[PDB]
């Protein structure tokens, strides 16, 4: 009971609360992670009852911040996460007349001196079902040409029949897709009609199935000109380059890396079938569209103060002057309940709209380039990313870098060398303990320090933490 | 006929979508031009065509084993974006509006509270904040930078973008054209208030973006300007989307001539092509047809036995007439807060197109972009501010690669026991010898240590061919 | 006054309408209270009225071979202010309307599903509200803490921790 | 009130403060990583170091300015205490949106006491004097009048809310691009290059004090696209061209630092012929007098 002092008035154990007082659940005294939210802090089944419990925001981690000690991985995890967003609505339309006026003459000429509001209401869901389809053609056809995965799958390890269609299935789909249209689950009544969509389920699946292999076959080349087919390490290549890691990662790891984005793209399918409510974002639309519809029918039962809600009831046994103010009530009441259908169908048609744009800037950032802008495309830096189709939504599946088995190694600023300061040209200086390395920020790779990867500027004494080692010079064994 | 079959009524075609009747159903496809439903849209040899839309023109691309396609050449090219800021400054009166001069109605309206103050405090809100929109995307410098009297920015000309000092409102052709391009109520007690800054400030503003870009590069968007040569300037752009400056300094006239030419096309293209200022007209048509309903829904009855107030309160007294006028303010009161609610939610699409316009100006305009496709399709370089009555125009200069050839790669180079990697760019070949060059160009050069570096040894990597890595050192000792 | 001429009644005309009470001046100002039409508006005792100054004039001096390279910098902290959530209000529409009158309730459930569709339209925003918490500050998996010796090379930030 | 009632939120202001507390001590001891996978502890110079790196210029110039950084810093870092302190409405992006909801509440209470029509606006005198079956209308105006007036409250709220909801997108999405790691995107984590970004709790929003780095003083030098050496042309592998008047020098194009132009600072790409306005100069090949 939020916002009582429950000094007054089931009663199995009262606990007081900011968010009010709550009753049949006992306060533990550890924290969880929040489960039932309830408010001010309070969360709420464990140990044979349910518990309430102030929330744990995380677990605590001191990370070991020190003077002159850096962390830099050893290894690597790639993970695919997924995102889904709604791009469009069912384009629904009602005819105002047989809605509030069905087949009645009398309500018609009680009608006409109501003027434009049913030509209004029909101009703004007539407006809502062209942003619709504007809306879907923005996100998926962003493409100029229709692109074609090769017959043979040679990628050098990488695996993507869990993505690119199969010909078996009927429609061309993937079996991810093809999931997501089983999970995905969707009358004609007086005055309301339903609009078929301009782009089919079976051919926005052929956008994303050209995005697919327009990606896979040229990298981002047929999102700025004309598509120019690169071998796919050497795609996955320069996109680990675009990312800070150099490009013999990939070239002695291959076979680690083509196992572990098999892996991880079969988890894909396992994790969105075996989790509920992933696919909320999807079902809240359906769910939110019907449910307005079903108010929409269901406020034609209410009377409105007048005697029955049935035109030809109360027609049929009152005169005409008093059967005017009997049908006006209940065109007033049905004309108020469907502009304030058309209002809220409008805001919902601007949130979709909103996650559109969203989805179509996702599309051109993710699908069509490399996102140097962190957490756009997924947790962890951003490789590449896969399209999907859904019904009345898309569903990326983010291919990110996430670092892993990190070490620690003792590290300085510069160092010192002849009188002169050395500087790394790309990454850092690193230590295990008696000698020093350069190592890439983003991963372990030990080097003798030369002069092709360092540069010198200034001296040592104004750098604020340097030290002394030796700088290898690469014209000694040719002088000696 | 959208919600029925084809058996209840010159050709009768059955669609997805409903039943068609005048349309020639064809086999073959094309791009969609009058859109109808389901995939179907419809003329064509002198008869209006039916048929399911085209997806684009379909190509395979040969996917190879090991073959990267490097361009040989490029198209700079300029392509219009066109985003509406805001909208006409309306406002209304209330008692004007449902009664006029009628002081026995008022104290009617008087009975109904504050339905005249929140109206009017939301109109309001949207007058203040049509101008906070305006000054959120053009009032971005902090200082009015001016072009340089001589025009020697190395071969590129800007007289199509830059003010015109012949023209009687310091405007370029461009934004002229834009101008005489969009075509456009204050009876009854509704006003629409000027915005607060006009065309000629809004033009002064756009000038002040164009001479500071062209003057400066991305510099002065993020601190003082510091002035540059402009060759440099492309050139600097050049660097930042993955091509090496002497590209620009071997094909300099190319790019000042292809560029002339790409910003030509624009003010042809934006004069012969209809409804090219579509966004831009769709909002004034919007709130000219807001505007006419709320006009037009005066002369509804909405149950009283006349629209004028006026005969009605000259043939009735008082105590029956206020039947009449309770129905009359009911009727208007709920169609001009039907009118305010339809502004408040084109508003906040305004308000976001207004967003997304001073976004893509902050990184369009002020800067370089690495973000594809958010200015204009291609590698983006940098971007032109074009003012418009009610919105915004970029015009987005994009490198777009040119024809390629198709050639044949290894990822890595074996040489002595050792794997070479390239720095930047991959290794080519042309069917013997076997070269370095850059990712968004030909140029190829040799194999040497300089552009290279090596790492592990040659039984890690799939595929390596054998070539010698030529160093320097080697001649220049013996 | 808005929108008439200065017929109807010192006298300023300008284009947003008849100005009365501030005076007009020739040089120009960067902008205070907004009237419109390039028009703003207190200085020497009185209200004035003048055009709008959008900034200062700054012809930087373009060269084809000349450049200018910062030899010096400075360090800027700006403050940024954007709101994330708003108070999750509430209504109830037989209490807000019909106070505690089973004999006006019995009339108001004759009107349908009108007051329990504003009750579930709020319950969405009071839902969205903590959702929109939730999504700007809850972006870390861990609680991350300080050390307690504050190293950090120079840098204080005990303003900031 | 009658009918209306205040939800607390779900995240009390300590557990706001607290996630807060966990980001900064996340970017101060980890930097970016901390976003994208484990917190990896780095050294703050070294943090600093690449976020100048990320911006064109080069990791010494922090190594030779450090104190003057870290004074600026502090300096700047003083001044938001000052300003805000010293400066009214700066804080009126979070005053506007409590004024306009306690506004919008305090007119939905106004709207009680109208009378739409009604001989009293006050339910239970119109009940308590009259029938039942004359009053039914008599009740049923005032019942359309304040579900009218509520219904309007209810579109205003989720127009505000739509709104507020556009706001906090935009504030996670600063958040998670410029607190969560560094933006190359111009103005969009504040006026300059950006560096680093700290969020601050705030009562219904949020705080973030964007620090970048804006450059101060500039001197005028001569340029040259390219250098001639014996019929070869050489063309900066990073940076610019400058002369003081006599010499010519590379420095980068964000800081002031020359240094002599050698074969392994430029790159060599043609002949003198084919670029236009370029200067005759001598660029120095190191490893001849090693040898001599
Ligand atoms: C890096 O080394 C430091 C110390 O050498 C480790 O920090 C210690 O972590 C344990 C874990 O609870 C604490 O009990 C110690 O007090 C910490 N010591 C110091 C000096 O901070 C740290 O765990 C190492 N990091 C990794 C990834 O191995
Ligand atoms: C890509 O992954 C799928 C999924 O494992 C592979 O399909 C399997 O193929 C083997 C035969 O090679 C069958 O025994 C399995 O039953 C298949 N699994 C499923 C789930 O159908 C597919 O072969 C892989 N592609 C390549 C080129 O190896
Ligand atoms: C590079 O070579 C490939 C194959 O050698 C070319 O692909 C063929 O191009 C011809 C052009 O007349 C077509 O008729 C063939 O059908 C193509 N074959 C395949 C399998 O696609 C490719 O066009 C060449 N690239 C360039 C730029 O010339
Ligand atoms: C790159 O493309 C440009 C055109 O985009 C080529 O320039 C043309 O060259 C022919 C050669 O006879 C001239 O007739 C044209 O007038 C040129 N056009 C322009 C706009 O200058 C150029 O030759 C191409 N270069 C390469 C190496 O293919
Ligand atoms: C920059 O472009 C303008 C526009 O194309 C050039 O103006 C043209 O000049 C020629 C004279 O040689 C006239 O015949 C054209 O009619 C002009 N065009 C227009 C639209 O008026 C201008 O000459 C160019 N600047 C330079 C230095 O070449
Ligand atoms: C770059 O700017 C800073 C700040 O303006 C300069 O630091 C000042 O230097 C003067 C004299 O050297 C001192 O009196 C001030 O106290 C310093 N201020 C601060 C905040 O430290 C710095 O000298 C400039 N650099 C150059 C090379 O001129
Ligand atoms: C970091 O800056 C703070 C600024 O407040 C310094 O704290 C102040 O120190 C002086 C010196 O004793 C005190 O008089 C003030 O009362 C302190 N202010 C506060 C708010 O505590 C702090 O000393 C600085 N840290 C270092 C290491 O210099
Ligand atoms: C670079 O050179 C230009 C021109 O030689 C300088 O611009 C002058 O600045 C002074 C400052 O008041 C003006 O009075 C002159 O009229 C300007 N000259 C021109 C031609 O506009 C500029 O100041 C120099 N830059 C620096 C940093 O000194
Ligand atoms: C059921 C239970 O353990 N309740 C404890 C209480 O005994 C203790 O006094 C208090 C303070 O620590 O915390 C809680
Ligand atoms: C503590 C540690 O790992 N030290 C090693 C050392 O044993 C080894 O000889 C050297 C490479 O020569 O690298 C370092
Ligand atoms: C910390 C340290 O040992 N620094 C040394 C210094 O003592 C020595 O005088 C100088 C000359 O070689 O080299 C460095
Ligand atoms: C509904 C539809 O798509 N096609 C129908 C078909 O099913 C039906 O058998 C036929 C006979 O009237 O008329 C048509
Ligand atoms: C592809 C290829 O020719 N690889 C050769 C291999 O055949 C040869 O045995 C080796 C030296 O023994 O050098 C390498
Ligand atoms: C709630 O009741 C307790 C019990 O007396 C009292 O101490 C407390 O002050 C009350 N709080 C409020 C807000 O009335
Ligand atoms: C990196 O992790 C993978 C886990 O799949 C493991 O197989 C591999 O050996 C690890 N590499 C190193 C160098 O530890
Ligand atoms: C480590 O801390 C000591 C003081 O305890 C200091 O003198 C030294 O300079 C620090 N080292 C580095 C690299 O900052
Ligand atoms: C169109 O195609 C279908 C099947 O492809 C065929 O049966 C029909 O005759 C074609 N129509 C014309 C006019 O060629
Ligand atoms: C190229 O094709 C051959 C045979 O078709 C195959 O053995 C090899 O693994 C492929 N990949 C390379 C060289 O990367
Ligand atoms: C106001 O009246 C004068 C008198 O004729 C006229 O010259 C002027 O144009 C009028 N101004 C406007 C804005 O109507
Ligand atoms: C403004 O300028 C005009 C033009 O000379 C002059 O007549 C007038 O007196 C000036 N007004 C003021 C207030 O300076
Ligand atoms: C220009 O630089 C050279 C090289 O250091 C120096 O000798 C000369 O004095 C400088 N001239 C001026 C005017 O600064
Ligand atoms: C710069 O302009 C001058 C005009 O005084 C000219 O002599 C010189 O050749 C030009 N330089 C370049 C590189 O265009
Ligand atoms: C640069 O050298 C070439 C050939 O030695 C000569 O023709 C040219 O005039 C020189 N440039 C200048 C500015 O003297």
């Amino acid at each position: 009971y939020q916002g009582v002092n429950c000094t007054e008035v089931t009663g199995s154990n009262v606990f007081q609360t900011r968010a009010g007082c709550l009753i049949g659940a006992e306060h533990v005294n550890n924290s969880y992670e929040c489960d039932i939210p309830i408010g001010a802090g309070i969360c709420a089944v464990a140990s044979q009852s349910i518990i309430a419990y102030t929330m744990s925001l995380g677990v605590e981690n001191s990370v070991a911040y020190s003077n002159n000690s850096i962390a830099i991985p050893t290894n690597f995890t790639i993970s695919v996460t997924t995102e889904i967003l709604p791009v469009s609505m069912t384009k629904t339309s009602v005819d105002c007349t047989m809605y509030i006026c069905g087949d009645s003459t009398e309500c018609s000429n009680l009608l006409l001196q109501y003027g434009s509001f049913c030509t209004q209401l029909n101009r703004a869901l007539t407006g809502i079902a062209v942003e619709q389809d504007k809306n879907t053609q923005e996100v998926f056809a962003q493409v100029k040409q229709i692109y074609k995965t090769p017959p043979i799958k040679d990628f050098g390890g990488f695996n993507f029949s869990q993505i690119l269609p199969d010909p078996s299935k009927p429609s061309k789909r993937s079996p991810i897709e093809d999931l997501l249209f089983n999970k995905v689950t969707l009358q004609k009544f007086n005055g309301l009609t339903v609009l078929p969509p301009l782009l089919t389920d079976e051919m926005i699946a052929q956008y994303t199935s050209a995005l697919l292999a327009g990606t896979i076959t040229s990298g981002w080349t047929f999102g700025a000109g004309p598509a120019l087919q690169i071998p796919f390490p050497m795609q996955m290549a320069y996109r680990f380059n675009g990312i800070g890691v150099t490009q013999n990662v990939l070239y002695e790891n291959q076979k680690l890396i083509a196992n572990q984005f098999n892996s991880a793209i079969g988890k894909i399918q396992d994790s969105l079938s075996s989790t509920p409510s992933a696919l909320g974002k999807l079902q809240d639309v359906v769910n939110q569209n019907a449910q307005a519809l079903n108010t929409l029918v269901k406020q034609l039962s209410s009377n409105f103060g007048a005697i029955s809600s049935v035109l030809n009831d109360i027609l049929s046994r009152l005169d005409p002057p008093e059967a005017e103010v009997q049908i006006d009530r209940l065109i007033t009441g049905r004309l108020q309940s469907l502009q304030t259908y058309v209002t809220q169908q409008l805001i919902r048609a601007a949130e979709i709209r909103a996650s559109a744009n969203l989805a179509a800037t996702k599309m051109s950032e993710c699908v069509l380039g490399q996102s140097k802008r962190v957490d756009f495309c997924g947790k962890g830096y951003h490789l590449m990313s896969f399209p999907q189709s859904a019904p009345h939504g898309v569903v990326f599946l983010h291919v990110t870098y996430v670092p892993a088995q990190e070490k620690n190694f003792t590290t300085a600023p510069a160092i010192c060398h002849d009188g002169k300061a050395h500087f790394p040209r790309e990454g850092v200086f690193v230590s295990n303990g008696t000698h020093w390395f350069v190592t890439q920020r983003n991963f372990y790779e030990p080097q003798i320090i030369t002069t092709d990867n360092t540069f010198v500027s200034g001296n040592c004494d104004v750098v604020i933490g340097i030290v002394n080692n030796t700088v290898y010079d690469p014209l000694q064994p040719e002088l000696d | 006929y959208q919600g029925v079959n084809c058996t209840e009524v010159s050709n009768v075609f059955q669609t997805r979508a409903g039943c068609l009747i005048g349309a020639e159903h064809v086999n073959n496809s094309y791009e969609c031009d009058i859109p109808i439903g389901a995939g179907i849209c419809a003329v064509a040899s002198q008869s209006i065509i039916a048929y399911t839309m085209s997806l684009g023109v379909e190509n395979s691309v040969a996917y190879s084993n090991n073959s990267i396609a490097i361009p040989t050449n490029f198209t700079i090219s300029v392509t219009t974006e066109i985003l509406p800021v805001s909208m006409t400054k309306t406002s209304v009166d209330c008692t004007m509006y449902i009664c006029g001069d009628s002081t026995e109605c008022s104290n009617l309206l008087l009975q109904y509270g504050s339905f005249c103050t929140q109206l009017n405090r939301a109109l309001t809100g949207i007058a203040v904040e049509q101008d906070k929109n305006t000054q959120e995307v053009f009032a971005q410098v902090k200082q009015i930078y001016k072009t340089p009297p001589i025009k020697d920015f190395g071969g590129f000309n800007f007289s199509q973008i830059l003010p015109d000092p012949s023209k009687p409102s310091k405007r370029s052709p461009i934004e002229d054209l834009l101008f005489n391009k969009v075509t456009l109520q204050k009876f009854n007690g509704l006003t629409v208030l000027p915005p607060l800054l006009t065309d000629e400030m809004i033009a002064q503003y756009t000038s002040a973006l164009l001479a500071g870009t062209i003057t400066s590069g991305w510099t002065f968007g993020a601190g003082p300007a510091l002035q540059i040569p402009f060759p440099m300037q492309m050139a600097y752009r050049f660097n930042g989307i993955g091509v090496t400056q002497n590209v620009l300094y071997e094909n300099q006239k190319l790019i000042a001539n292809q560029f002339n030419s790409a910003i030509g096309k624009i003010q042809d293209s934006l004069s012969s092509t209809p409804s090219a200022l579509g966004k831009l007209q769709d909002v004034v048509n919007q709130n000219a047809q807001a505007l006419n309903t709320l006009v037009k829904q005066l002369s509804s009855n909405f149950g009283a036995i006349s629209s004028v107030l006026n005969d009605i309160l000259s043939r009735l007294d008082p105590p029956e007439a206020e039947v009449q006028i309770d129905r009359l303010i009911t009727g208007r009161l709920q169609s001009l807060q039907t009118y305010v609610t339809q502004q408040l939610i084109r508003a906040a699409e305004i308000r976001a197109s207004a967003n997304l316009a001073a976004t893509k100006m902050s990184e369009c305009v002020l800067g370089q972009s690495k973000r594809v496709d958010f200015c204009g399709k291609g590698y983006h370089l940098m971007s032109f501010p074009q003012s418009a009555p009610h919105g915004v125009v970029f015009l987005h200069v994009t490198y777009v690669p040119a024809q390629e050839k198709n050639f044949t790669t290894a990822p890595a180079i074996c040489h002595d026991g050792k794997a070479h990697f390239p720095r930047e760019g991959v290794f080519v070949s042309n069917g013997t010898h076997w070269f370095v060059t850059q990712r968004n160009f030909y140029e190829p050069q040799i194999i040497t240590t300089d552009n290279t570096f090596v790492s592990g040894n040659c039984d890690v990597v799939i595929g390596i061919v054998n070539n010698t890595v030529y160093d320097p050192l080697q001649p220049e000792l013996d």
